[PDB]
């Protein structure tokens, strides 16, 4: 009747590790098919009933939330992958579980897990020095300008897509968008907007901030668009006559104050409009909708107004204009006002759009898409976001390696040759570490629908002859030199993915007993 | 179905430990009785370890191998079978070095066979020579088995039976000193008389009775004849049968039966014999021509018993009855006698020498007394055989066990390697023989065994044994609890040979 | 569907066929090698036989399953081809099926596995035959003396290893005779190992000739003879009989006497024809008459009686003489002159303690000798005779087959590196067939390391670490032909240790195991009636 546990969940030994190895593979199976540009997307619905459609590995693991202990160790590695390099959560999640799969029969035969720890620290340290030797610095090779080279890598990334016919036009726009930025490159600075209707040739690139402008109220035939130096105001105040938040209800029984009651309710709107006139804001941007009466106010005062602006586009306008977002109207002064050189109301796509050009802090851009469907523009937005990512990493890091499994099949060949010259327990473990690194060219053939065994048998035969930069091709169903086809990746992200996958595989192997407190 | 791995290494351990736990308390003069339950309700309360495991059926292949290795050991020597199964179960009982340390059995077998060489080397150091020429020293050896028996009233005469039997069978001319009690010392039982009437004669006795008075009663020069062929109707090379149902077939068969036998009997009576001995049977009509010459008819004798007759008189083994000659004579024999002993007739071809053969004649008041002496003398003959095989004794009663286990502890301090850990386990497994002697006496076991090891360390290891009567420790040089060396040599050898066989088994599979 | 049984197809009959075949490998897993463990063979009657030899294990193993019944017939194809190798085929072919079963789950059809295995087997014989050793180094250069010394280490003879290894090396090279076109093999008959009490084990002498364990009897006849004629006969010169079961009739008493006088007179006639041939060496199984031995001590013929029959078959084969069963030539009595006699040089009655032996020297065609194992007691002489017989068959079975290969894990460890580099040279959906063929050959040092009580992850990997350096650079600092010493748990060179295996036991093992793994892998449907 006297128990030591009394509800304490605890177990140790060999099958506690086998239960932790197989529990690691259920997280890798959630992001196994999402690898590659042609990968399958997952459908995740929240508690409210909204379905989310995405194939990004960072968005899948953030909405999984598995209560298993070994599954929580793959979450913070994907969190640290965003801080170390910026992306690569689906690469280190798949690579961590395949390290444990190849050593899973070796644990059951009686081998100690600490010897597998000493092999993972050894082969990963050799993989760091092997990457930097094969990595070549391509800065001014063959006397070609870097603007021509940046259009070549985006052409292969945008190939086999909806805009694969007109990829020559889309490759020149993604290079000039990053070239418009400063030395501090960021994917959040270049925004993508969608305009329904028209062919694919009508896609434009805004040098500044452009938003959807769903303001469909009155205000035509006045409020001229062209301004030399307007004062950009970012508000969050409703300017309607009968607003849901700004009203005045006083209950008197006199007929003299009944004129003053409607006048006091109008004075809430009029004093909020008079403070914008004193501050000198030529353009009025508000999140809440603006009524038809306030549009008649700025029409005679030679100013512009446009409400129903999202708060995401208001913060991008704040980073462009250099001002500040002010909710109230009495604090509206020149400290929070912005400035630009060109502002105009365009008629691209049949609807009205507003955009600023010539900001002093113009570090943000806007990409306008044109097409016959919004889901055509939704997949074009994610493909152009992928086209910006390959261009951005080529400018920051010059020392690059060949992608497409070329650096993974070369690391599998060197670590297999090093294992044959090492006696002891490091031969069967590092040799299993080299075979576990072949899951990146194997899952790239699985998600692309190709023959996974017909390509990988010819890919390893190409590496055995002396091919150091041969990998899989997403367009053709054969192997190709990814260095000649401009399929690149920097050496620093390939190194940091290997030291994160080896650290995530070492944390599972070093755990042998689970302690749970009853509460 | 099938079983392999480490489960059969633990499955054969519990199969041998269950047999050893049954007869563990049946050691010494205070051996506890065991009750066997029959399906018909019968109960036998025998405390003999050979009688317990014989009437118990086993189903395990390792437990079946445990019984037969002691049964063959019972046929070699007549003492020490209980100590084999106890020591074979104790060596495998420490399974902490077999399973918990994840040790392969090859390390254990290399440690067990290396400990086997220290078994023979230690027993020759604690040994003592025996003055076998003095009959008083031989009486102090065989008396350990004559106690609490019905033969103990005649211990001075029963000791002369077994001592004279082993010396005639043992041949000093051959060098190796062979003794085989089963052939050259065939024991026969004769009802009637008393225990004092039983003596030893120098010859071979025939238990065939006398059916006709026309025989040789007293012949001083016995003319013996040996023959291998049969004395019956002539059969052919085929497998036909003989059936006499017609009167015409009864006359033709009997006329051929008489003419062939008279032709056979004319060749043996031309030499004027005294007793005929045929290998096969003798028909009724064959005695009709034989009784006219007054010859004693002896039939149905084995081929193994035939050479003892030929070495007694010096006759020639003749294959066919037509090929007799004058060299088939038994000149030199003492006397031929067909005198009745207790209304049973026995033929005597005894002599006044040692013709490489003997027999034992037992007498008693009832047939239960005849079975009591033959089971006590055969147990006494194999013990005194081991003394004359090698005149060396060891201090018994647990003194030799603590002397051997003391030598293994000092030897293990200089034995380096991984194999020193199962090497020390044999020293604690050999302590189970003085452990059960104190437990059967009723005293405190660990209180006495700890002081037993302290006496074996400082004092001499040849003394300070255990007395299984009072329950305390006595000196083995004062009491006659001395064991033979060849019994204790084969006891530790078989206990290692059992442990090398059960630990080497790693798979049990079926198949006819 | 209404059929006469149950039907089952798909990959579930592939997984059931490899689990039934690999379970038979576990029956012969621990019994591999010279340190193999015994296993109990339970019969249907109730008795059990303790056998550790793997050839007798598979003969008594009865598993009523068609996947296990395939591996039963390869034991009959192994002994009829060479005579050894049997369970090494079973562990290789079952690990071939277990690695191929993982390929079925990895979306590979078995047709690429079957065609990949035949090209991996033919390239395995090519890499073996390019790294062989011709049968030589019989005298002057040791990999022999040291070869038989390892077999002699398990007994008490191994205290003085250099003294007793010289007795078996010169005895193996003495029994060599071509006899067909330059074959040279070694016969199943070997030297006769006798024993005596020569007060220690160091008084053994290498006698270059056969030694008979018989005593001549009388002393007045001279023990040193010079003539070459050797007579062998099986009929007794003692008083003869018609049959042991059929006898002649004797009726009259005086008729019995005159056939005894005729037996004394017909013995005088037979000795006149034996000594007319000049044969002094007289060896008789049935015995020699007492008055007949009187004629031999005056003529000087070396007559030996009560000789064994199996000893006389090696004596008549030595001098090239014919064994005479009966002296009567179907109408009379003759001695068959110049037919049953051989030639020799010298027969000396050497004084050996407790058994004065008869040595023969320089016969016609014998090639055999004798080793006198003089010792102290019967315990040390009986264990040393089986140690000489076990060391004889080790050197015999190697130096027969016309070329040998350093075995004991040296063959399969070198094949695990070459066949992997050959697998990366072909491609065409058969790279994984040959790469798993190299890993399936590693079970031969893997089962040998677990039977040697060593770490199997270290001892197998030490074999591949030395064999890889022979393929990277041809420098002599690379260790080549590294075997596996299971006694000390350390890899050594097989050329220094003398551990050698025939090529036909290594070639036919890889040939039969891949053809057995092909037949089980071709099973995709099960039909029962
Ligand atoms: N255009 C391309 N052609 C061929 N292979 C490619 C191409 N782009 C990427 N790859 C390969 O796909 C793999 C990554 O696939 P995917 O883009 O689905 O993950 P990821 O988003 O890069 O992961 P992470 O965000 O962790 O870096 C890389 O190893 C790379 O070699
Ligand atoms: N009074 C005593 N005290 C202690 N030990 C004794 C005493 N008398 C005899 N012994 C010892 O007990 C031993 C007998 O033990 P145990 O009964 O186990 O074997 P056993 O049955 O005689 O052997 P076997 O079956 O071969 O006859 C004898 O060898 C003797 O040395
Ligand atoms: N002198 C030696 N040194 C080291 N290993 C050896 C030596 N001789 C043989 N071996 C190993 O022992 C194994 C032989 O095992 P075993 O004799 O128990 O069965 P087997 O002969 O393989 O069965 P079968 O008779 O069918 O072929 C071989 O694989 C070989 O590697």
């Amino acid at each position: 009747v006297i128990l030591l546990k009394e509800g304490t969940d605890s177990s140790q030994g060999i099958p506690q590790l086998v239960s932790n190895i197989s529990a690691c593979q259920v997280i890798a199976e959630a992001v196994r098919t999402t690898l590659g540009p042609r990968g399958m997307d997952k459908l995740i619905v929240d508690g409210r009933g909204k379905a989310t459609i995405s194939n990004d590995g960072a968005t899948i693991l953030k909405l999984l939330d598995v209560v298993h202990p070994a599954a929580k160790t793959l979450v913070d590695i994907a969190k640290s992958q965003d801080a170390e390099v910026g992306d690569g959560t689906t690469s280190v999640t798949l690579l961590a579980a395949e390290f444990l799969k190849q050593v899973k029969p070796y644990v059951e035969e009686g081998l100690h897990p600490q010897i597998i720890i000493r092999a993972f620290r050894t082969a990963t340290q050799l993989a760091v020095n092997k990457i930097k030797e094969i990595a070549v610095t391509v800065k001014k090779a063959d006397k070609v300008e870097q603007r021509k080279l940046l259009e070549k890598c985006a052409m292969t990334a945008l190939s086999s897509k909806l805009i694969s016919q007109q990829k020559a036009f889309f490759a020149k726009m993604v290079v000039d968008a990053v070239m418009m930025l400063d030395d501090l490159l960021q994917l959040k600075m270049i925004g993508i907007k969608k305009v329904q209707g028209g062919a694919l040739e009508d896609s434009q690139l805004v040098a500044g901030v452009a938003f959807k402008k769903t303001f469909s109220y009155a205000g035509f035939e006045m409020q001229p668009k062209k301004y030399h130096n307007p004062k950009i105001a970012l508000l969050n105040v409703e300017l309607e006559l009968k607003a849901e938040k700004d009203n005045a209800e006083i209950r008197v029984h006199t007929v003299e104050d009944y004129q003053a009651i409607v006048d006091a309710e109008w004075n809430i709107l009029y004093d909020k409009l008079e403070k914008i006139h004193h501050s000198g804001a030529k353009v009025v941007s508000s999140k809440l909708p603006i009524g038809d009466v306030a549009t008649q106010y700025f029409a005679d005062r030679d100013m512009f107004c446009a409400g129903r602006v999202p708060e995401e586009d208001l913060k991008r306008t704040m980073m462009a204009c250099g001002g500040s977002i002010q909710t109230s109207v009495n604090a509206l002064s020149a400290d929070v006002l912005g400035r630009c050189q060109v502002f105009e109301e365009t008629q691209i796509g049949g609807e009205r759009y507003n955009f600023f050009t010539g900001c002093p802090k113009a570090k943000t851009c806007t990409f306008i898409l044109r097409g016959g469907a919004e889901q055509f523009m939704e997949e074009t937005e994610r493909s152009l976001h992928d086209a910006i990512m390959i261009v951005r990493r080529a400018i920051k890091n010059d020392s690059v390696v060949a992608g497409g499994g070329a650096i993974e099949m070369e690391l599998s060949k060197y670590l297999r040759d090093y294992s044959r010259t090492i006696p002891g327990k490091q031969q069967l473990l590092i040799g299993a570490y080299a075979k576990a690194l072949e899951i990146i060219p194997r899952q790239l053939c699985d998600n692309a629908g190709f023959d996974a065994t017909n390509i990988l048998n010819k890919l390893r035969a190409r590496h055995a002859q002396g091919g150091t930069w041969y990998g899989v091709d997403i367009n053709n169903e054969d192997i190709a030199d990814n260095f000649e086809a401009f399929v690149w990746e920097p050496a620093m992200v390939r190194i940091n993915a290997l030291t994160a996958a080896s650290e995530a595989a070492c944390l599972i192997v070093s755990v042998d007993e689970t302690i749970k407190n009853p509460r | 179905k099938r079983e392999s791995g480490r489960k059969v290494q633990s499955g054969n351990i519990n199969a041998a430990k269950t047999i050893a736990d049954i007869i563990r308390t049946c050691l010494g003069p205070k051996s506890m009785m065991k009750m066997l339950l029959d399906p018909m309700g019968g109960i036998v309360m025998t405390n003999d370890g050979n009688a317990i495991l014989r009437e118990i059926q086993v189903q395990h292949p390792a437990a079946k191998s445990m019984i037969e290795i002691s049964r063959t050991q019972d046929e070699e020597v007549g003492d020490g079978t209980t100590s084999v199964i106890i020591l074979a179960g104790e060596m495998l009982s420490v399974a902490e070095h077999f399973l918990e340390q994840q040790m392969h059995p090859t390390v254990v077998i290399s440690a067990y066979r290396k400990a086997l060489d220290d078994m023979i080397s230690t027993l020759k150091k604690i040994s003592i020579p025996v003055d076998i020429s003095d009959s008083d020293m031989m009486l102090n050896i065989i008396n350990s088995s004559i106690t609490t028996k019905a033969i103990s009233r005649w211990s001075s005469l029963a000791c002369n039976i077994a001592l004279d039997a082993v010396k005639m069978v043992q041949f000093e001319e051959n060098g190796r000193k062979e003794i085989d009690i089963k052939k050259y010392a065939r024991v026969e039982k004769i009802p009637g008389g008393i225990i004092e009437d039983s003596c030893v004669l120098r010859g071979v006795m025939i238990n065939k009775d006398v059916t006709h008075p026309r025989m040789r009663r007293y012949i001083k020069n016995p003319r013996i004849v040996l023959l291998d062929s049969s004395l019956e109707y002539k059969k052919g090379e085929s497998q036909t049968d003989i059936e006499i149902t017609r009167e015409e077939d009864f006359t033709r068969i009997l006329q051929m039966e008489e003419e062939y036998i008279q032709q056979l009997c004319e060749d043996i009576i031309q030499l004027k014999p005294d007793v005929v001995i045929t290998e096969k049977g003798i028909s009724d009509l064959a005695q009709h021509y034989l009784m006219r010459a007054n010859i004693t008819a002896i039939r149905r004798v084995r081929k193994t018993d035939n050479n003892r007759i030929a070495r007694a008189c010096g006759a020639r083994i003749v294959s066919r009855p037509e090929e007799l000659r004058e060299d088939d004579v038994g000149t030199g024999a003492g006397l031929l006698e067909i005198k009745k002993i207790g209304d049973e007739y026995f033929t005597f071809i005894t002599d006044c020498k040692d013709p490489k053969a003997c027999t034992i004649l037992l007498r008693g008041a009832s047939k239960e007394i005849l079975s009591e002496v033959e089971r006590n003398l055969q147990d006494a003959m194999q013990v005194c055989r081991n003394v004359l095989l090698d005149p060396q004794l060891v201090p018994g009663g647990g003194a030799s066990e603590m002397a051997v286990a003391h030598a293994l502890t000092e030897k293990s301090k200089a034995m380096t390697g991984v194999e020193q850990w199962p090497y020390r386990a044999v020293a604690q497994a050999l302590e189970v023989i003085p452990r059960t002697l104190i437990q059967n006496c009723g005293a405190s076991t660990i209180r006495l065994l700890t002081s037993l090891r302290a006496k074996h360390t400082q004092e001499n290891c040849e003394t300070w044994g255990v007395n299984g009567e009072t329950g305390t420790l006595v000196d083995m040089k004062e009491l006659g609890i001395w064991e033979p060396l060849a019994v204790k040599l084969q006891t530790y050898k078989t206990a290692v040979e059992t442990a090398v066989l059960l630990l080497r088994i790693d798979d049990i599979v079926s198949g006819h | 569907l209404s059929v006469f049984g149950d039907r089952s197809t798909g990959e579930t009959i592939r997984s059931q066929n490899v689990m039934a075949a690999a379970s038979i490998a576990n029956i012969v897993k621990s019994s591999l090698g010279p340190v193999g463990l015994d296993k109990m063979l339970v019969d249907d009657i109730g008795d059990v036989t303790i056998t550790n030899d793997g050839a007798t294990i598979l003969k008594l193993l009865e598993v009523e399953h068609p996947a296990a019944k395939v591996l039963c017939e390869l034991a009959d194809l192994q002994d009829k081809e060479v005579g050894d190798g049997t369970t090494s085929v079973v562990i290789i072919a079952a690990e071939l099926l277990k690695n191929a079963d993982e390929l079925v789950k990895q979306k590979i059809h078995p047709t690429s596995v079957i065609s990949g295995y035949r090209l991996a087997c033919k390239e395995a014989v090519r890499y073996i035959n390019e790294n062989l050793i011709v049968n030589t180094d019989e005298l002057g250069r040791d990999c022999l003396i040291n070869a038989a010394k390892t077999s002699m280490s398990s007994k008490i003879i191994g205290i003085n290893g250099d003294f007793f290894a010289n007795m078996v090396v010169d005895a193996v090279l003495a029994i060599k005779y071509t006899d067909i076109r330059g074959q040279p093999r070694y016969p199943v008959n070997s030297v006769n190992i006798l024993k005596a009490h020569g007060r220690s084990q160091m008084e053994s002498m290498l006698i270059s000739g056969y030694a008979l364990n018989c005593v001549v009897g009388s002393q007045g006849m001279p023990k040193r003879i010079v003539n070459a004629k050797i007579a062998c006969l099986d009929f007794s010169l003692q008083k003869t009989k018609m049959k042991l079961g059929v006898q002649v009739v004797i009726t009259d008493p005086e008729k019995l006497d005159q056939i005894r006088q005729r037996e004394s007179d017909i013995t005088k006639e037979r000795i006149q024809k034996i000594l007319a041939t000049g044969a002094n060496v007289i060896l008789t199984t049935g015995g020699i008459d007492d008055m007949c031995l009187k004629y031999f001590v005056e003529a000087g013929a070396m007559a030996v009686r009560r000789v064994l029959k199996r000893d006389l078959k090696r004596i008549a084969k030595a001098s090239g003489a014919t064994i005479l069963s009966t002296l009567a030539n179907l109408e009379g009595e003759e001695t068959f002159e110049a037919a049953m006699l051989g030639q020799a040089e010298e027969v000396v009655q050497e004084r050996i303690c407790d058994d004065e032996l008869i040595l023969i020297k320089n016969t016609k065609a014998r090639t055999s000798a004798s080793i006198i194992l003089r010792g102290a007691n019967d315990f040390m002489c009986d264990e040393m005779e089986r140690s000489l017989h076990d060391a004889l068959c080790v050197v015999k079975r190697v130096l027969e087959s016309k070329s040998v290969v350093p075995g004991g894990g040296a063959v399969e460890a070198a094949l695990s590196i070459y066949l992997e580099n050959y697998a990366t040279s072909m491609g065409s959906r058969e790279q994984l067939a040959i790469a798993e063929f190299a890993r399936s050959l590693l079970v031969i040092p893997n089962t040998l390391a677990v039977n040697a009580a060593q770490d199997s992850t270290d001892l197998v990997a030490k074999l591949r670490a030395f064999h890889n350096e022979a393929q990277v650079n041809p420098e002599r600092k690379n260790l080549k032909w590294i075997g596996l010493d299971l006694s000390n748990g350390k890899p050594r060179d097989n050329k220094q240790a003398g551990v050698f295996e025939p090529t036909i036991v290594k070639v036919k093992s890889l040939k039969f195991a891949t053809e057995a793994a092909i037949t089980i892998l071709r099973i995709d449907d099960l039909i029962k009636l």
